């Protein structure tokens, strides 16, 4: 449980090393302070994915980087490490899917995110998302579906996963 | 739930080293991935199922050690380790045997480019990263028991080896320190369990006794292999083998062959005193519903074959005994037409002695790499006319012999590794064999690496210049000084505080000037790492509970410390005034300076006293009288002598400065520390024989005789019915 | 390129014996399991040694080989009086078949440095050498660890070699 976090800060970290040659300064951080425990239900869960956040959100950064960030995060929510059981879980997925609609860092990590995005919808823990938070995912996928200058597979992605948003959303009026 | 099974397998064929030219490195970086994400969930419930853990057991771990073997690109073994690292973590109770051959061989090529070197430290750290525990559990799975080799040691004095800077040239410089972190993390977590345990209440479990049982092993084993007949009988007396018969022998050597050495079994089992034992080790073997050149496989794989041909004879003579009995005979169903049937070949004890040495002619004469000339087939088949009771044999028999040993050779797989063709064999040959109670595990932990890990880590400290990594590596070392002292390891507590004070800086220009300056203080001051060196070596001095561990030497380097000190003019000498205003005495003489100034000539410039300054500060903090004197178990016997004898006898010409000042010095410690001493019945003949000799020493001035007749009638009230001294002074 | 037997009964002298001869340069890894086969070179000459077994059923095996093979070696101890009576039968067995018409033959007297070491002269009259016609025969002395005279033995090879090629 603990294993698969600081195996991904490894990961991410050796890439960032290999690809250089602010943010490695808090992921080390994030290695040592979550090396001592065992168990992560003593501490909150927002620091813990807040270095993913700091990546994922900026765009100063390449494709790279983000694409290895963002298939961190369809790691962790695939193996259901952040439980509800854990602290401050609430807080964890709001900022995750608050920072993951700035489509900003080719065409990869748009459906990596789109993907993430309707893994957490679908699921039931998208059920926590405040209204702005899923106001903007809608948004973002408008955009990303509307454009004509991307790839049109990746366009097929966005109508499939915005009309399963769609139904999850129309689903709460009972 | 067979779609699992059959997943698996597609996973086994995407993975294996066989598939190499059929897929791309994405696809198996893929194929990892996807075993390794598989893992995580269900991990261990996959012990429950068996044929999925025989899956992940035997054929995907010889994937994981081939690809890891002979793998050039750095993302495919990024994404191989992985999978291995988790099931170390997850299933690392299990299927230990082939992580064991894992860390051996990965070890093994560790420590022969830098990149793969690099990426493969990375990764392999994960595993005593997640907490220091898995670093003892190691100990008690692997090490313990006898039937497996050793890791725990191996790895820390391959890492400790790793961790110094001389691996730099050949490493690059993102190993040393997150080598280092295991080291300190395990130093660091020791010290956890100290404060529970008393000192005096620790000083064996079962698990134990395998340890103290497997290190005569070793040492049976380097001796057998070092000649036979003075093995066997010292193992015997160990009681090892149930007895001295041929039976318990057998026994011994056919089970536990991965222990000997091949080439030892080769030259013992042929020899032609011991016909017994052949026939004795030949019957443990099977044969039965076998071809016969997996026969000679079975026979072979166990132990080497000797060189010299009349040993085969035996070997192979010995062998046909039990294997003509071992397969039932039948006569009525001997065929010819028939083909790929076992039971049609029924030969006679001269004939498949025969055959048996034919197959191992054609591995000699075909495959032997030195033979220019090849073998045929058709005049192989003709050598063997009329050897099964005069007749000839089939022709399919022989081209099957033939063609299996021009597939594959005969050959032991341990001592021909690193091929890629053959490592088959090898990974196949090993799966057929298949509070105070923690403390008691690491006393072994330490006495083997004790010394590696301390030189390692003075070796950096000698070389690195960082403050940070000095003092994480100063109280690292205090912490390790704290296990030694409370496991009474002697030897090892002596070496770290004698190299501390060859470190420090102390013990053995420009003469003393006034804030004394001189050329130690100036040393001192100046440099830091001798700077963090001194606060360390007098804190360790105070917590000390059992005084017995000290030895002559550090007694002696203590000395010279504190007499440095004190030379100049940095200590004040009023170690004890409460014992000169109990015999209300005034101050000692303080030594002189040579010069004295007052605030070309040679004065200390401003830019040089802040050294002085510093030093002076330093060494306030350390509280020095209070850390070696003021704690009450260091005064022993051992510190009188050692103080008493190191007074400087003789007045050269450079020390006239400080000759009755240090002469009064000596003797104004060791009254107080006298006093304090429990027992005075022996020691004190000793210590008023070194002071009344020291007393005639000439050209003192009167004010120091008049100092030192106070001490005398002291000592003599103290000491007991000394009257000799008594009426000498007196007189 | 050429092939030589070795024959005899102590397998601990024959082994020293033969990793003593091959030194020209030694860069290998491990040999094959079997029988012993080495190399040795000499100026002009370079020679394969391989091992053979004496008993009545296995020599058969060993026939065809003997089609390129021109020559044959010994070795006998000096301390092993009790085990002439056995080697000299394997001795008279190996001239049994009269296909070897061109069958260089040699002995080495391993360990010629104990007091009770028989004679050369001896030797040849205990291993019964005198009694025999119409063949090439050679006997040299030889000890394991000193040396001596080992090449001049081949080069004996070496020049009845060219006699006969």
């Amino acid at each position: 449980p603990v294993t698969i976090i600081i195996k991904e800060c490894i990961n991410l970290s050796t890439a960032m090393r290999k690809y250089s040659k602010p943010f490695l300064s808090g992921f080390i951080q994030l290695r040592l302070m979550l090396n001592k425990l065992k168990n992560l239900d003593n501490i909150d869960s927002l620091t813990i994915l807040q270095p993913f956040l700091l990546i994922v959100s900026t765009s100063s950064i390449s494709g790279y980087i983000t694409s290895l960030a963002l298939d961190s995060l369809q790691k962790f929510f695939t193996l259901n490490i952040i439980n509800e059981s854990s602290q401050n879980y609430i807080g964890a997925h709001r900022a995750t899917v608050n920072a993951l609609t700035h489509c900003r860092f080719d065409d990869s990590v748009l459906l990596k995110v789109v993907f993430l995005l309707r893994s957490i919808v679908d699921s039931p823990y998208g059920d926590l998302l405040s209204n702005s938070i899923i106001y903007d995912v809608l948004q973002t996928i408008l955009s990303l579906a509307c454009n004509n200058r991307r790839s049109e597979v990746l366009r097929n992605a966005a109508q499939s996963t915005m009309i399963a948003v769609t139904v999850k959303i129309f689903s709460k009026l009972k | 739930l067979p779609v699992v099974r059959q997943y698996l397998n597609l996973l086994l064929s995407l993975i294996a080293p066989e598939n190499e030219l059929k897929h791309s490195y994405s696809t198996r970086i893929f194929g990892l991935e996807l075993i390794q994400t598989a893992l995580e969930i269900s991990g261990d419930r996959l012990q429950l199922y068996p044929r999925l853990f025989t899956l992940i057991s035997d054929p995907i771990f010889k994937s994981i050690l081939f690809i890891i073997q002979n793998t050039t690109k750095l993302s495919l073994l990024q994404a191989t380790l992985q999978l291995f690292t988790t099931l170390v973590v997850i299933l690392g109770n299990n299927l230990q045997l082939q992580i064991e051959l894992t860390l051996t061989r990965i070890f093994s090529i560790l420590l022969d480019p830098s990149i793969i070197k690099e990426l493969l430290i990375e990764q392999i750290s994960i595993l005593w990263t997640r907490s220091p525990s898995f670093f003892t559990s190691t100990f008690i799975n692997f090490d313990c028991n006898l039937d497996r080799a050793d890791v725990s040691i191996n790895f820390l004095k391959a890492l400790t080896k790793l961790a110094l800077p001389e691996s730099a040239l050949t490493t690059t410089e993102s190993v040393p320190p997150i080598c280092l972190e295991g080291l300190v993390s395990l130093v660091d977590d020791m010290f956890d369990h100290m404060k529970d345990i008393d000192r005096e209440e620790f000083g064996e479990m079962e698990i134990l006794k395998k340890r103290d049982r497997k290190t005569e092993f070793i040492e049976c084993t380097n001796a057998f292999n070092e000649k036979p007949k003075k093995g066997i009988p010292m193992l015997i007396e160990k009681g090892f083998i149930a007895s001295d018969s041929d039976k318990d022998i057998a026994e011994f050597l056919f089970n536990n062959n991965n222990r000997m050495n091949k080439k030892t079994i080769g030259l013992l089992l042929c020899h032609p005193d011991k016909v017994s034992l052949l026939n004795e080790y030949i019957r443990l073997f099977d044969f039965s519903g076998l071809r016969v050149d997996e026969a000679i496989r079975i026979l072979l794989t166990k132990f080497r074959l000797p060189g010299e041909s009349q040993q085969i004879e035996r070997i192979i003579e010995a062998f046909s005994s039990a294997y003509c009995e071992n397969q039932d005979y039948d006569p009525s169903k001997i065929s010819d037409n028939a083909e790929d049937d076992i039971s049609t070949v029924q030969p006679d004890a001269d004939s498949v002695f025969i055959l048996s040495y034919s197959i191992i002619m054609l591995n000699t004469d075909l495959h032997n790499p030195q033979v220019k000339e090849h073998m045929s087939f058709e005049d192989y088949s003709g050598n063997l006319k009329g050897c099964c009771n005069h007749k000839d044999f089939p022709f399919w028999y022989l081209d099957r012999i033939y063609c299996s040993i021009r597939d594959k050779e005969i050959v032991m797989p341990e001592e021909h590794h690193g091929n890629e063709k053959w490592f088959e064999d090898a990974w196949n040959n090993l799966i057929s064999s298949t509070p105070l109670e923690l403390l008691n595990f690491d006393r072994a932990i330490f006495k083997q690496v004790g010394p590696s890990i301390v030189s390692t880590l003075f070796n950096i400290y000698v070389v690195a210049s960082d403050d940070h990594i000095s003092t994480r590596m100063i109280t690292s070392l205090d912490k390790c000084s704290y296990i030694s002292a409370f496991f009474d390891f002697k030897d090892l507590f002596n070496d770290i505080l004698n190299s501390i004070a060859k470190g420090t800086t102390l013990i053995n220009p420009m003469p003393l000037v006034q804030i004394p300056v001189s050329t130690d203080a100036v040393r001192f001051g100046r440099s830091f790492k001798g700077q963090l060196n001194t606060v360390v070596f007098f804190r360790i001095i105070r917590r000390n509970k059992d005084p017995k561990i000290f030895s002559k030497e550090l007694w002696l380097n203590i000395v010279n410390i504190i007499l440095t000190l004190y030379e100049d003019l940095i200590l004040s000498p009023d170690i004890f005034p409460d014992l000169q205003k109990r015999l209300k005495l005034s101050n000692l003489p303080k030594p002189s300076p040579e010069i004295s100034i007052n605030k070309g000539d040679e004065e200390p410039t401003e830019e040089e006293i802040k050294s002085s300054k510093k030093a002076m500060e330093c060494i306030k903090s350390s509280n020095i009288a209070a850390s070696v004197f003021g704690n009450e178990s260091n005064i022993t016997a051992d510190l009188i002598k050692t103080l008493l004898d190191s007074a400087k006898t003789e007045k050269n010409a450079d020390n006239s400065r400080y000759f009755e000042a240090e002469l009064l010095f000596i003797i104004e410690l060791t009254i107080a520390l006298f006093l304090f001493c429990k027992e005075e019945k022996e020691l004190g003949k000793f210590i008023l024989q070194k002071v009344f000799q020291l007393s005639h020493t000439k050209g003192l001035t009167k004010r120091t005789v008049r100092r030192m007749l106070t001490y005398k009638i002291l000592l003599i009230s103290l000491c007991a019915d000394q009257t000799e001294y008594l009426s000498k002074l007196i007189n | 390129e050429m092939r030589i037997l070795m024959v005899g009964l102590d397998g601990a002298g024959k082994t020293t014996v033969l990793y003593k001869l091959k030194l020209g340069e030694v860069i290998t890894t491990i040999p094959t399991i079997g029988f012993n086969v080495e190399t040795v070179q000499y100026k002009n000459i370079s020679f394969t040694v391989w091992d053979v077994g004496g008993q009545d059923r296995i020599r058969s095996l060993w026939r065809h080989y003997y089609r390129n093979t021109e020559g044959v070696i010994f070795v006998v101890d000096s301390n092993d009086r009790s085990r002439i009576g056995e080697a000299r039968e394997v001795m008279q067995r190996m001239l049994n078949e009269d296909e070897l018409r061109n069958a260089a033959w040699l002995v080495f007297a391993n360990k010629q440095d104990l007091p009770e070491a028989m004679s050369a002269a001896e030797i040849t009259e205990k291993l019964g050498l005198h009694s025999i016609r119409n063949r090439p025969w050679f006997i040299q002395a030889t000890c394991a660890t000193s040396g001596e005279g080992l090449y001049e033995g081949l080069e004996w090879l070496s020049n009845s070699l060219k006699n006969s090629t």
